[PDB]
RNA sequence: GUAAGUUUAGAUUAUAGCCAAAAGAGGGCUCUUCUGGAACGGAAAAAACCUUUAAUAGUGAAUAAUUAACAACA
C-alpha cells in the first residue's frame, strides 16, 4: 500500500542507508524482512503528519529521534 | 547447495511419510487445497498443503494436484529430518 | 481614477519579486538577455506596445 | 496492535527500538493458514501430458497441417501465430552448444 | 552593446529585519568568507571567466576561505550571481599546531577542531 | 449545533483518514518486552542461516556464509588469509532482523572472510567518438581484481 | 522454502487471473490498472525479456 | 611470476556477475501469492457456494 | 586578489566564416560595432537556444537544465 517516493524517503529520516540495488534483493529472496521495512517507513510517515498538523511545543516521536555523531 | 532427495532416491514420499508419524503416535495428515490459479486452463498451478488435527503441517506446489501433493509430502519430510534449506550452515571453524 | 489604481497595485502587490529589483541589481546576469531601455521602462513596455497591468 | 500494517496475509510486524536508541529489533513470525480457509481436494475424477492431449485433440484430417495446427496451439497458449514457425539454417547454426549454468 | 555594468550602493545596505532573518549582528563583523562555485562560466562574458580563476573556484562544489575585506568584496560582487557565500564560524576556537591534523568543516559552516567519529551520547 | 460546524459534503472533510498514534507511555513498555524475547531467541540460538548486509570498499553486498564476492581493485592482503567486515548495515535470520542507525555496535556482529584469488579483468576496448576514427585509435583496460569468500556470521545477546 | 527446484520456479512465474468490473468507470482509469498487470509490472521479479504478464478479465 | 602464483587456471574472460550464491534465500522466495491474504472456505471470487 | 610579461634567435600556415542576443546606419535584406556558442543531458526530430572544468574501471550516492498551462458577473 506504499508509493515509491513515501517508502524510499521516510527510511532515510530514520537513518537506515540501504542503497536500492539491496534492497531489491530483499523484496524478492527476503519477503518479510521487506515487510518489517514497510511497516517501518509508513509508520515514520504518519509521525511527520501528526507532528504538522499539531502546533507548538510537543513530544516528538519514538521513531523520529536522530542519533548524533561528533 | 544440494537438496536431500537428490542425493537420496525415494519413491512414493507419502507412504514413508505415514510410517514416520506413526511413530511419534501422530494422526495421518488431511490433504486440503489451500491456493489454486487457472484450474481450466494449460497452465494451472496448484498448493496443496497437509493439515494434521486442523493444524498445518506442510503446504507444496505442482502443476497438477497430484504432483502437488506429492511436493508436500516431501515438504514435510524434510522439516521432520531437519535438512531444510535454511538449515544452520556447517561449522568448518573448529581448527581441532 | 486610472493613475490611482495604477498607485494603490504597486503598493500593495504580494509578490516579493519586481522586474525593477532584478534588472538593477542584475540577479542571475539577467542584463546578458536585456535591453538598455528595459532599466527605463521597467517591462511596461515592449515595442511599440503599452501593457496595462504589469506592475 | 502497534504494527500500522495488517498482520493477516504474511507475517506479524512488532518493531521496537533499544534502550540506547541505537538499533532497531524486528519479530516477524510467520502466519499458518486456517484450517476453515481451504477446501476439500476433488479426490474424483493426472499427469500434465494427459491435460495437454485432450487440450490438442485430433479430430478432422488426422495430422493437420501446419496452418490449421498453430492456430489450435494459439489458442490453447493465449499467443499469436507468429511464435510456432520455424528458423533457417543461418540461425540455427549460431545457437550456443553449452550455454553457461549458475546453480 | 553589451558591456560590463556597476551595480547601485543601495544593493548592499541592509536593512534591519534582514539582520534578524539571516542572524548576523551589524557589529562584530565575520572576518572570513567561505565561497563555492555553484554554476558554471560557459556562455558568460570573459571578465566572469577570468575573475573565476583569480578566486580559485576553478571546481565547483569544493569550498575555498578568502578574506572579508574591501578589495577582495569588489571582485566577489562580479561573479556574484555564480556563487554561494557563508560565513565562517569557530564554535571551539582557532585550531592550534596541537589540533591542525584533526579539523573537519561542518555543513553550517563550523570548523570543529576535534573529529572523532563517535556518538555524542 | 457547536461552533465551527460543517455538514457532511463531498469536499467537507479530506480526502485521507486521519490516524491515531499509540500512546508513548505504554509503546515504551512494549518495545522493552520486544526486545527481551529477541535476546532470549539469541541467547538459546535458535535461528538457521544468517544474511547480513555489508558496506565494503564502495559498494553494499547482500551476504551469506559460503558466498563468493568480487572486488575491483588490489587489496594488499596475501592468499589464504582471513579478515574482518566491520561495517554492517543489517543481519537477519527467519524470524528477526537489526536494523543499525546506520551501522550496528561491534559487540553484535562479527563477520570474517577469506582471499581466494588476485587476478585482473579481461581486456576492456575504450575507442572515443571521433571524426576519422580509425581501428588502431583505441585502447585495451585491464584492472587488478581480488575474490573473498564469505565464511562466518555470528551474532550475541547483548541488545 | 524447501522445495524442489522445478516445482519453486514453475510457482514464482505462474500466470494470475484477475476481474475488474466497469459500472460507471471512467475507461482510462481503468486502462491504467489493465496495463499495470498485463505487462506484469506488479511483480518485483519484473524484466523485459521474461514473459511475466496476467490474465485480466473485465466485466 | 607473482601474478601467476595468485591465479586460478579458470579462464580470463568476461564474468556475467560479480556475486555467486547457492543459498540466495532463508526465508522463502517470493512468489505470487505471498501478500495476498485467503479467504473462508477457499471461495474464488464471486463464486455463490 | 593573483602568475605571468618584455627582449633576442628561428619557423610556417592563414588572409571568404555560420547562427543567436544588443546599438546604430543606408529602407526584409546590406554594411559597421560589443557579447556568446559548437553535448555524449534537455527543448519532439534538433551545427548556433539552455544545463555542463579534462579522461578511466565499478550491479554505489547526492544533484543540474528540463512544451506546457488550469464566459459571465464583479
Amino acid at each position: 500500500g506504499l508509493k515509491y517516493p513515501a517508502f524510499i524517503v521516510n527510511l532515510i529520516k530514520c537513518q537506515v542507508e540501504l542503497n536500492r540495488k539491496v534492497l531489491v534483493d530483499l523484496a524478492i529472496y527476503e519477503p518479510k524482512t521487506f515487510k518489517s521495512l514497510a511497516a517501518l517507513a509508513k509508520r515514520r510517515q504518519q509521525e511527520g503528519f501528526a507532528a504538522a498538523l499539531g502546533d507548538g511545543k510537543e513530544p516528538e516521536g519514538i521513531f523520529s529521534r536522530v542519533v548524533q555523531y561528533h | 547447495g544440494k537438496e536431500l532427495f537428490e542425493m537420496w532416491t525415494v519413491v512414493n514420499p507419502m507412504g514413508l511419510l505415514v510410517e514416520e508419524l506413526k511413530k511419534r503416535n501422530i494422526s495421518a495428515p488431511e490433504s486440503r487445497l489451500t491456493r489454486q490459479s487457472g484450474s481450466t486452463t494449460a497452465l494451472p498451478l496448484y498448493f496443496v498443503g497437509l493439515y494434521c488435527d486442523r493444524k498445518l503441517i506442510a503446504e507444496g506446489p505442482g502443476e497438477t494436484v497430484l504432483v502437488a501433493e506429492e511436493e508436500a509430502a516431501r515438504v514435510a519430510l524434510r522439516k521432520l529430518y531437519g535438512f531444510t534449506e535454511n538449515r544452520r550452515p556447517w561449522d568448518y571453524s573448529k581448527p581441532k | 481614477r486610472m493613475h490611482q489604481n495604477q498607485r494603490e497595485r504597486e503598493l500593495n502587490n504580494q509578490n516579493p519579486w519586481t522586474f525593477e529589483h532584478i534588472a538593477t541589481a542584475n540577479m542571475f546576469g539577467i542584463r546578458k538577455f536585456l535591453s538598455p531601455y528595459d532599466l527605463t521602462q521597467k517591462g511596461r513596455y515592449w515595442g511599440k506596445f503599452y501593457m496595462p497591468k504589469r506592475v | 496492535t502497534y504494527s500500522s500494517l495488517p498482520d493477516d496475509y504474511n507475517c506479524q510486524v512488532d518493531l521496537a527500538l533499544t534502550a540506547d536508541g541505537r538499533t532497531i529489533v524486528c519479530y516477524h513470525p510467520s502466519v499458518d493458514i486456517p484450517y476453515e480457509h481451504t477446501k476439500p481436494i476433488p479426490q474424483p475424477d493426472e499427469t500434465h501430458e494427459q491435460i495437454l492431449k485432450a487440450k490438442l485433440e485430433v479430430r478432422k484430417s488426422k495430422q493437420l497441417e501446419q496452418g490449421p495446427m498453430i492456430e489450435q496451439l494459439s489458442k490453447v497458449f493465449y499467443t499469436t501465430k507468429h511464435r510456432w514457425y520455424p528458423h533457417g539454417q543461418y540461425h540455427n547454426r549460431r545457437k550456443k552448444l553449452n550455454p553457461p549454468r549458475d546453480r | 552593446k553589451f558591456t560590463k555594468s556597476r551595480i547601485p550602493d543601495k544593493v548592499f545596505q541592509p536593512k534591519p529585519e534582514d539582520h534578524e532573518k539571516y542572524g548576523g549582528d551589524p557589529q562584530n563583523p565575520h572576518k572570513l568568507h567561505i565561497v563555492t562555485r555553484i554554476r558554471s562560466t560557459k556562455r558568460r562574458p570573459y571578465w566572469e571567466k577570468d575573475t573565476i580563476k583569480m578566486l580559485g573556484l576553478q571546481k565547483a562544489h569544493s569550498p575555498q576561505i578568502h578574506k572579508n575585506i574591501p578589495s577582495v568584496n569588489a571582485k566577489l560582487k562580479v561573479v556574484k550571481h555564480l556563487i554561494r557565500i557563508q560565513p565562517l564560524k569557530l564554535p571551539q576556537g582557532l585550531p592550534t599546531e596541537e589540533t591542525m591534523s584533526s579539523t573537519c568543516l561542518k555543513s553550517t559552516g563550523e570548523l570543529v577542531v576535534q573529529w572523532h567519529l563517535k556518538p555524542v551520547e | 449545533y457547536p461552533q465551527g460546524y460543517v455538514p457532511k459534503t463531498s469536499l467537507s472533510s479530506p480526502p485521507w483518514q486521519e490516524v491515531v498514534l499509540p500512546d508513548p507511555v505504554e509503546e515504551t513498555r512494549h518495545h522493552a518486552e520486544v526486545v527481551k524475547r529477541v535476546n532470549e531467541l539469541i541467547a538459546t540460538g535458535q535461528y538457521g542461516r544468517l544474511f547480513a548486509v555489508v558496506h565494503f570498499a564502495s559498494h553494499q553486498w547482500k551476504v551469506t556464509a559460503e558466498d563468493l564476492i568480487l572486488i575491483e581493485n588490489e587489496l594488499d592482503i596475501k592468499c589464504g588469509e582471513r579478515i574482518r567486515l566491520e561495517k554492517v548495515l543489517l543481519v537477519g535470520a527467519d524470524n528477526f532482523t537489526l536494523l543499525g542507525k546506520p551501522l550496528l555496535r561491534k559487540e553484535l556482529v562479527r563477520v570474517e572472510a577469506t582471499v581466494i584469488e588476485k587476478t585482473e579483468s579481461w581486456p576492456k576496448i575504450n575507442m572515443k567518438f571521433r571524426k576519422r576514427k580509425n581501428f588502431r585509435k583505441k585502447k585495451i583496460i585491464v584492472n587488478p581484481q581480488t575474490i573473498l569468500r564469505i565464511n562466518t556470521i555470528e551474532i550475541a545477546p547483548r541488545l | 522454502s524447501s522445495f524442489s527446484r522445478a516445482p519453486q520456479q514453475w510457482a514464482t512465474f505462474a500466470r494470475m487471473w484477475y476481474l475488474l468490473d466497469g459500472k460507471m468507470q471512467p475507461p482510462g482509469k481503468l486502462a491504467v490498472i489493465a496495463s499495470n498487470k498485463l505487462q506484469g509490472l506488479n511483480k518485483p521479479v519484473y524484466h523485459q525479456l521474461s514473459d511475466c504478464g496476467d490474465h485480466v478479465v473485465i466485466i | 611470476v607473482q601474478k601467476l602464483a595468485d591465479q586460478s587456471g579458470l579462464d580470463v574472460i568476461r564474468i556475467r556477475k560479480p556475486f555467486h550464491t547457492d543459498n540466495p534465500s532463508i526465508q522463502g522466495q517470493w512468489h505470487p501469492f505471498t501478500n495476498k491474504r485467503t479467504a473462508l472456505h477457499g471461495l474464488r471470487p464471486r463464486e455463490l457456494r
